[PDB]
């Protein structure tokens, strides 16, 4: 089983004060066909987590600008531009190319 | 608008088992896979299984296979997860969530407590 | 510290016929000022719980009026007629006259 | 509209104590009674306390008076209650409600689950 690896596992950002997640798949992730399906879910408290990015980059619907995600092959990235008090919550990189599909350990991100 | 909603909050004794129901609305339920995910408070989110709505084929987690057991109601669009031998580390919300085509996880279930 | 009890304490009901859920205060409930705190809320699968009825028959804001209560001094009932998908869930009375407040111990509705 | 916003979910070991918060906006913070109720298992919901914003006075249910404690911060609205001492049966969602008056909890966070 792929195993996600995030760092760090608690970020108290400072508000207004940019943000950046690390993930690390033990394996490259690209699917048989040409999709890495790498992706990003935030779990605000006591809310269903939400997708925020998947294709590695590519932000969901009506997700802010001030997300956006980098990386390929084994290092990922998430990163928010100005960290508002509404983004707190647990973090997860997700990778679902490969079953079972993996999530990472979390990163709980507070003010 | 589309949107899972899940069976209510449940309490259960150590040995039993338990059934989640989720309900699809809004949109064309066989076209898409159904997971379950659960969130225990130990370890964040994992992944139990899925299963696919039109020939109620099935994957499970390898930490599920032997407990576990997906199956569905097209008549009524309704997708049910059965966790049997609960333990104390079963103690967690699992959620339904259904799967957008690029994306795993489109529009997730309010989520189903389990104690 | 009123012992409240409802009953009965599952209340399985066929979509369209209505629904009725007793509740029985172990003293007088009513306030010296005259009113009497009873109330009924309604706790959705997976939501916080909501206020649907107060002093006794009084519907909350937003309240469909399905929903109704009744009773006096030591008896109250609460009242579905026409029960529909989105009354399920699990029903509590409530005490607010006397200190501590208490609640029943939940009527769980379903179809 | 209000809100009543909570901490996220937590895991405590036992013995442990945790704090949760509940910060709310939309109304008018201090001039309204804060009330933390909890649904713990084969006890549906009680009581545990409340606090006044503007006066920071408080009350507790005797169940809970030797553990728990209530506080609340009027700069950034919000409210706190700890629970010290903790075992298996406080496994349960935590939350706040403010109270109207002419009846009680109208508005409600939306909830903290603690294991």
């Amino acid at each position: 089983d792929i195993v996600m690896t995030q760092s760090p596992l608690s970020l108290p950002v400072t508000p207004g004060e940019p943000a950046s997640i690390s993930c690390r798949s033990s394996q490259n992730i690209v699917h048989n066909n040409g999709i890495t399906y790498l992706e990003w879910y935030l779990q605000k408290p006591g809310q269903s987590p939400q997708l925020l990015i998947y294709k590695v980059s590519d932000r969901f619907s009506g997700v802010p600008d001030r997300f956006s995600g980098s990386g390929s092959g084994t290092d990922f990235t998430l990163k928010i531009s100005r960290v508002e008090a509404e983004d707190v919550g647990v973090y997860y990189c997700f990778q679902g190319s490969h079953i079972p599909p993996t999530f990472g350990q979390g990163t709980k991100v507070e003010i | 608008q589309v949107q899972l909603v899940q069976s209510g909050a449940e309490v259960k004794k150590p040995g039993a088992s338990v059934k989640v129901s989720c309900k699809a609305s809004g949109y064309t339920f066989t076209s898409y896979w159904m997971h379950w995910v659960r969130q225990a408070p130990g370890q964040g989110l994992e992944w139990m299984g899925n299963i696919y709505p039109g020939s109620g084929g099935t994957n499970y987690a390898e930490k599920f296979k032997n407990r576990v057991t997906m199956t569905r109601d097209t008549s009524i669009s309704t997708a049910y997860m059965e966790l049997s031998r609960l333990r104390s580390d079963d103690t967690a919300v699992y959620y339904c969530a259904r799967s957008g085509g690029p994306y795993f996880f489109d529009y997730w279930g309010q989520g189903t407590l389990v104690t």
